[PDB]
DNA sequence: GGCTTTCGTCAACCCTTTGCTTATCTTCCCT
DNA sequence: AGCAATTTAAATAGGGAAGATAAGCAAAGGGTTGACGAAAGCC
């Protein structure tokens, strides 16, 4: 009598970052948007591989794209567009009946403080991966349907209580408990300094001459959309042990850290949405978890 | 010293694609020597060989199957199954731009041949495929070899037929040696003792079983020998080339 | 049409592994009405692809 | 006495997934 | 109102880093294409 997942069952994308494009401005005259070229050189090294210590000294050569500030301008600005939508439980892909049972399982989920997280992560900057390490002040201005919101101060670890991240959830959760959609244009203003180097995302070529190679819109610097909402949803301090927050993830899984955080200590997505559908009364955290999954999207069968 | 008429870029569209059980495709040599000796016949201008390329030809269907013809309710008696649909015997269809080079011999100015040509060619039928179309023919004579291969040239561009001969039959080779087969005439079985069905009474009837001979398609210039291009009818009941085995 | 050619064709191509060819149901939708052969091999009876390389327009 | 219509009769598979060829070009020379 | 000069040489070499991954679903239908033989009204 369990209710087993349809294979077909697949839950779309409910917070949707645009590309963050990445520009220069002062701190004084932030209107003053010149964009941040992504030039392409050429440095020469050594070649420090783990187990060749007979290339040492023979050379490297490496083409690498880089991004940098120019040196009249001390700031970096990234916009971009999270678009948050509601209709989280009903499955575009998934079956009629298991969605509705697991909506009809996660009517109670607690959408302030996940909504919470997702704009504290916004707000505090983790939208800029690597573009915070090293900045005097980063300054967050969300535009969320005609409401200016300013932030200068969040730490991004621990999700502080402020007035300002619970007054954007406020619609920002009504989105995500209903219909409808919620639109938040962020500005990010990094205090780098004068000249001082960018983080772009980087794309993956396979046979290319480029060692690194960053994303570039029009040629201009950008982050991916996928590494913006990757930050969104690094919300997840309700795993086994948890110390930092992670990205929401179906088994709750870094690469970078080569492990996963839920897989084997039935913790996973999987084993709590079979729960919900067969009646074990899931918890607070654990419901969160299971919603900011469906709302980070996927395809959950087989 | 050879004279030839060249009718370049001869599309035809509804050619019986079904040379024989075993192969279809492009129309034999068999089918080309038959359209010569029919214009011997119409226009009066007596043909020795006939030189065939293919321009373009793709045979109607998939890479396996051959697109099948909707029958249609034709014979007698069998009213009353009209409204169902009729049974389809097998006869591929295909459509091909082909290059024909005639030897004729002719005493006339060539005007009147290619008029006469064109007037035959107009009412034609290329392998029971209507000519869409046909560029106008024109004279060109081989009074020596150099000559002859001016005539061989000027059929650019076509993929001419050039006979590669059996070594032990069919099937093996065409696997082995990787050449195409076709109908290079055919095998008297019995004398036919009932004319009463046929085209003509008087005409001796037989049944035939196709022989085949294996060939090659090679560009109209890179033959050496326009002569291994040229189909005739040979002196038992087969077509044959004048040049022989291409080699 | 020789039969011997149709069945030993058939058996040898599919045998030697020759694909450039058509295969043809030769009866129709129940063939064995047609011949014994046609009533056995179902599958088709396989014929040369007889089509000539094509002439590229672009050149 | 054929003759033309319609109904009954007799069956049974092992398939495979592009090349075939692959285009008609300057030396002497003197006017 | 066209005239704008000639030769001569364009660098040898050393390097172009590896380590990770490359999803799992579920679909992919049949509808016509039958000729001989045998009852059986019908000119």
């Amino acid at each position: 009598t369990k209710l087993k997942a349809p294979a077909v069952l697949a839950y779309s994308r409910k917070i949707n970052p645009t590309n963050a494009l990445m520009f220069a401005v002062n701190w004084s005259d932030r209107d003053n948007t010149t964009a941040v070229m992504v030039g392409t050189k050429t440095v020469a090294g050594t070649q420090s591989v783990r187990g060749n210590p007979n290339d040492a000294d023979k050379g490297n050569i490496q083409t690498v794209n880089f991004a940098n500030l120019p040196h009249n301008k001390n700031t970096l600005l990234v916009k971009y567009n999270v678009k948050f939508v509601g209709d989280v439980f009903k499955a575009e892909l998934g079956g009629g009946e298991y969605s509705n049972t697991l909506q009809t399982a996660l009517e109670n989920t607690d959408f302030g403080t996940l909504a919470y997280r997702y704009v504290y992560n916004i707000a505090a900057g983790r939208t800029l991966w690597r573009n915070r390490v090293g900045a005097e002040s980063i300054e967050t201005v969300i535009t969320v349907n005609d409401q200016t919101f300013t932030f200068s101060d969040l730490l991004v670890n621990e999700f502080d209580e402020d007035v300002d991240v619970a007054e954007i959830a406020d619609m920002v959760a009504g989105v995500l408990s209903g219909e409808g959609f919620v639109t938040l244009k962020v500005e990010h203003y990094m205090l780098l300094g004068e000249g001082s180097e960018v983080f772009p995302s980087q794309e993956f070529v396979e046979n290319s001459k480029l060692s690194k190679q960053l994303f570039d819109l029009n040629g201009q610097a950008a982050m991916h959309d996928q590494k913006i909402g990757n930050a969104i949803r690094t919300i997840d301090t309700w795993y086994e042990d948890a110390t930092t927050p992670i990205a929401v993830e179906p088994y709750g899984s870094v690469v970078r850290n080569g492990v996963a955080y839920r897989a084997g200590n039935k913790t996973d997505l999987f084993t709590l949405m079979d729960g919900a559908v067969n009646g074990k009364s899931l918890t607070e955290e654990d419901q969160m978890f299971v919603t900011a999954n469906l709302i980070r999207g996927g395809v959950f069968g087989g | 010293m050879r004279k030839f008429i060249i009718v370049k870029n001869v599309k035809v569209d509804g050619i019986n694609a079904k040379s024989s059980d075993i192969t279809v495709g492009m129309p034999p040599a068999t089918t080309f020597c038959g359209l010569g000796e029919t214009m011997s016949i119409k226009t009066g201008i007596v043909v020795k060989a006939v030189s065939y390329g293919s321009v373009k030809f793709e045979v109607r269907g998939s890479r396996f199957n051959t697109s099948v013809t909707k029958f249609a309710w034709q014979d007698r008696g069998n009213g009353g199954k009209a409204n169902n649909n009729s049974p389809i015997q097998p006869k591929p269809l295909a459509d091909g731009v082909f290059t024909l080079c005639f030897e004729v011999e002719w005493e006339d100015c060539a005007e009147v041949l290619v008029d006469k040509v064109t007037n035959f060619i107009n009412t034609a039928r290329i392998a029971g495929g209507t000519i869409a179309s046909f560029n106008k023919p024109f004279v060109k004579v081989a009074k020596d070899a150099e000559e002859l291969a001016s005539v061989k040239n000027a059929m650019m561009p076509c993929y001419v037929v050039v006979d590669c001969g059996v070594e032990v039959n069919i099937f093996e080779d065409a696997v082995n040696r990787k050449l195409q087969p076709m109908v290079n005439g055919y095998k008297k079985l019995e004398k036919i003792v009932d004319n009463k069905h046929m085209r003509d009474k008087f005409t001796p009837a037989y049944l035939a079983t196709p022989t085949y001979t294996m060939i090659g398609y090679k560009m109209v210039s890179n033959v050496d020998n326009f002569d291994q291009a040229l189909w005739q009818y040979g002196e038992n009941t087969k077509v044959k080339t004048i040049g022989g085995i291409y080699n | 049409g020789n039969a011997h050619n149709l069945i030993s064709g058939t058996e040898y191509l599919w045998e030697h592994k020759y694909y450039n060819t058509f295969t043809q149901k030769l009866g129709g939708s129940n063939p064995q009405n047609c011949t014994h052969a046609c009533n056995k091999m179902r599958g088709g009876f396989k014929q040369f692809n007889c089509t000539p390389p094509q002439v590229e327009d672009n050149y």
